[PDB]
């Protein structure tokens, strides 16, 4: 028997689905998502890391004139300064003090540290969504793990489980993401080869090990202090270091829908978005014929207490007369009231106790038990506490129509006004009828 | 933490030598708390160090 | 690297409200987000004992204090009024829970 | 806890002491033998 | 659960109060004053003898 239902993608919340196969006793399956993972396909664009500036000893050529040629190094710069008269610890550098020149050169290379400390710029596509589902099957706690694409069926205990496709394609990751270590950021990183100085991406390479390095640091060589041989320069500080200080919050802290973000691999976990269709192929062995199942009669329900605490604050007691000893499934006939127990045991003349959760100020619901239904109702009280550390076990109140009983005040006022209208209308109709006949 | 770095040594003539160079030293924050020393009790996060080798 | 964990805050509750008294030894980052469509992320650094009052939406609020594992909070349908009883007690009950629908419907 | 009057006694010499510091013992870790805890700082020092 | 009641200051007479906490069986407490003392703060003006 193929049973198809849909549950919310909220993780850590159980849902009850009723399996109705005519000729057989009703069965209730309890399902809970334990984990939902959205894992995007990534394609690396480039690596951003700290750069190092390389400055070979300056060539001091006195009396004559120095010169240099262009090089193809990533951010090469060369300049010759004139009128230089440098000194060393033992005295003036050379014989002549006029018409001297100094040759300075520099270029930018990736730091050795780029193998350990770097940020990866990725392009993100679609996600291979998958989930781990807990199922209560024939009283047994079993789990399955499968991709939420309506494919890759997994069979456990001879029951075939298909999950998905996801009702929503929403992901916390946009098209361009940057992944530092354990942190993932959404940012529009610059095109490879188009990085800017003082900003993230000022130095770029396709892979950490690549020798192909782009750099734009605006490295400018300056004239040395008189009497010295040092090589001064003006260069924008690494945009990587600036970025690390100005990263801000990562998606782990800013993502919508309470998404948890993890890396290695990059994935979003337990996003409370949309819902997930589930299809279960249930073996005939799991079904008991109504003729073999226990039958209950003379059933009645009372509610010793009810509090809409959002944590099964209601309790109900149902009296029954069983034809024979056995087990019976229990299911609510309304969406306003959820019953914690999936099944109960019945024997002879006795009563069963179940717990329930509702948003209703007053509970009015029917409880279905193996081939029987009982109407049950009571007033519910509000909780004393304002805040809890768990999500509500019940659903929302919904559109007004399910409001508290003892609302006869509404009916009395509406009826009183409607009656006045009905009477006034009758008076006018009678007068119009008499007026019509008279000429 | 400081704004300058100075390194020096004692000579063979018992003369002190040192060199001072400007350097902004203010290590990055690891985790979500700013602390000045490692605690007896706490959590562990990824970071980079220099190996003594 | 080993990092410290900030002291557990003293927490009290109000209507759709969480009140925390923070006890930092050193500057500690406090941040929180809504768990719905619009996270409305906010953060601040706290360098001293401070009382922070946070509003909790229907979808729930997640709060992270320093390096501590995040706390999650959800509102309950509590009232100072009551269902049943007198008509004015009933209006107060629904007003407190659903102040937007109550005004429009009435 | 964390507020003036977190610890109280009727007289300086009294042995009758009220205290509300929310002292919570924490788990030890990494093979150490320490006894970590979370406790509200004295409300007296804060008040001062 | 915070329960607030008012009793007469008559000493040696027990009074009962019902604690109604929905969802729980009703509880009844009995309270009796054994002694009530009003102790004035005094400031000595003088001694006469």
């Amino acid at each position: 028997y193929e049973h198809v239902t849909v549950i919310p993608n909220t993780v850590g919340v159980p849902y009850k689905t009723l399996v109705n196969r005519p000729g057989y006793s009703p069965m209730v399956l309890e399902m809970e998502l334990l984990s939902v993972t959205l894992e995007p396909t990534l394609s690396l664009d480039y690596i951003t890391c700290e750069y190092k500036t390389v400055i070979p000893s300056p060539y001091v050529k006195c009396c004559g004139t120095a010169e240099c040629k262009d090089k193809n190094l990533p951010d090469y710069s060369c300049k010759v300064f004139t009128g230089v008269y440098p000194f060393m610890w033992g005295g003036a550098y050379c014989f002549c003090d006029a018409e001297n020149t100094q040759l300075s050169e520099a270029h930018v290379e990736k730091s050795e540290s780029c193998k350990t400390e770097f940020a990866s710029a990725y392009r993100a596509h679609t996600a291979s969504a998958s989930a781990k589902l807990r199922v209560l099957y024939q009283g047994n706690n079993i789990t399955v793990t499968a991709y939420a694409n309506g494919d890759h069926a997994v069979t456990v205990k001879d029951a075939k489980f298909i999950v998905g496709p996801m009702s929503s394609a929403w992901t916390p990751f946009d098209n361009k993401i940057v992944v530092y270590k354990g942190d993932v950021y959404n940012m529009d990183y610059p095109p490879f080869g188009a990085g800017r100085p003082g900003q993230f991406g000022d130095i770029q390479s396709r892979t950490p090990e690549s020798k192909d390095v782009y750099a734009n640091t605006q490295l400018v060589l300056q004239r040395p202090a008189a009497g010295t041989v040092h090589v001064p320069y003006s260069q924008a500080p690494s945009g990587f270091k600036y970025w690390l200080k100005e990263r801000g919050a990562s998606l782990q802290h800013t993502a919508p829908f309470g998404c948890q973000i993890a890396t290695n691999p990059v994935r979003a976990v337990n996003c409370a978005v949309g819902n997930m269709p589930i299809s279960i192929d249930i073996p005939e062995a799991a079904f008991t014929r109504v003729v073999d199942a226990p039958s209950l009669t003379d059933m009645s329900c009372e509610v010793p207490a009810c509090t809409h605490s959002s944590d099964f604050g209601g309790v109900a007691v149902i009296k029954y007369a069983a034809s024979k000893k056995g087990k019976c499934a229990v299911h609510s006939m309304t969406n306003a009231v959820t019953i914690r127990e999936a099944e109960i045991e019945v024997e002879g003349n006795s009563q069963l106790q179940i717990s329930f959760s509702t948003a209703l100020a007053s509970a009015e619901f029917r409880v279905q038990v193996c081939s029987t239904q009982v109407h049950c109702a009571a007033e519910c009280h509000p909780p004393k506490d304002h805040i809890v550390n768990y999500p509500a076990s019940h659903t929302t109140l919904g559109v007004q129509d399910i409001s508290a009983t003892a609302m006869s005040w509404v009916q009395k006022i509406t009826g009183g006004v409607g009656l006045v209208v009905a009477v006034a209308a009758l008076i006018l109709i009678v007068v119009l009828c008499v007026s019509f006949s008279r000429h | 933490k400081g704004e300058t770095l100075t390194v020096g040594f004692t000579d063979s003539r018992k003369i002190s030598h040192s060199c001072t160079h400007p350097f902004h030293h203010d290590p990055p924050v690891i985790g979500r708390e700013k602390f000045h020393s490692r605690p007896q009790h706490g959590k562990e996060l990824p970071c980079s160090t220099y190996v003594q080798s | 690297c080993r990092v410290p964990k900030a002291r557990n805050p003293t927490v009290t509750y109000g209507k759709n409200q969480v009140i925390m008294l923070l006890y930092p030894d050193h500057p500690t980052l406090l941040s929180y987000r809504n768990m719905g469509e619009e996270p409305n992320y906010q953060e601040e650094w706290v360098m001293h004992k401070k009382e922070v009052v946070l509003t909790v939406p229907t979808e729930g609020l997640e709060v992270t204090w320093g390096n501590n594992e995040p706390y999650k909070y959800w509102p309950q349908l509590s009232t100072n009024g009551t269902a049943h009883g007198h008509p004015h007690e009933i209006i107060l009950y629904y007003y407190e829970l659903y102040p937007t629908m109550t005004v429009v419907v009435v």
